[PDB]
């Protein structure tokens, strides 16, 4: 008498195939990427001149003496 | 109840990626009569092509009164008999969570 079969509780899990967590597509992207390549670019200009500034500092000192 | 999350995982891993997909289309494409001819039984059959199977049209026990499909691919190549195996796996888990419900108490 002791046999199996139960009343009840089922689900069933899902034969369902699913996962779309997208994702910031459709021209949201190539506009991260190209703001932030030219910020790098805006970076520059105030570096390479400012290093370009104390690199004829360095030559001055050069030219000062060596009489 | 916890399975159809482990399948999902292998979707993630090898359908959408490119580069497995790559290094799987177009090859083994044989789809003519010679690939009947030569005597093949399932998977590499009606994922390629010809509908038919042992397991809806000859019963072995009760097995008609459980309702489920079968999975056909487009091209006859391994990738299209690669994508029956994934359907497959979503079959075996409905069938079990149909036999469940219907087993009566008995002898054996």
């Amino acid at each position: 008498k002791q046999d199996m079969p139960p009343v009840g509780g089922y689900g069933p899990i899902d034969y369902k195939r699913n996962l779309p967590r997208r994702g910031l597509s459709g021209y949201s992207m190539f506009a991260v990427g190209i703001g932030a390549l030219l910020f790098g670019y805006w970076s520059m200009m105030k570096w390479n001149r400012e290093r370009r500034r104390l690199q004829i500092e360095d030559f001055e000192a050069r030219i000062a003496l060596m009489p | 109840k916890n399975f159809s999350l482990r399948i999902d995982e292998l979707e993630e891993m090898l359908t959408n990626n490119r580069i497995w997909r790559n290094r799987t289309v177009d090859i083994g494409i044989v789809t003519a009569e010679d690939a009947l001819n030569y005597g093949f039984s399932g998977v590499m059959l009606r994922g390629s092509g010809i509908q038919w199977d042992l397991r809806k049209t000859q019963p072995y026990d009760v097995y008609d009164q459980v309702e489920f499909d079968v999975p056909i691919g487009s091209r006859g190549d391994c990738y299209d008999r690669y994508l029956c195996r994934v359907e497959e796996m979503r079959q075996s888990i409905r069938i079990i969570s149909q036999c469940l419900n219907k087993m009566p108490p008995g002898e054996i």
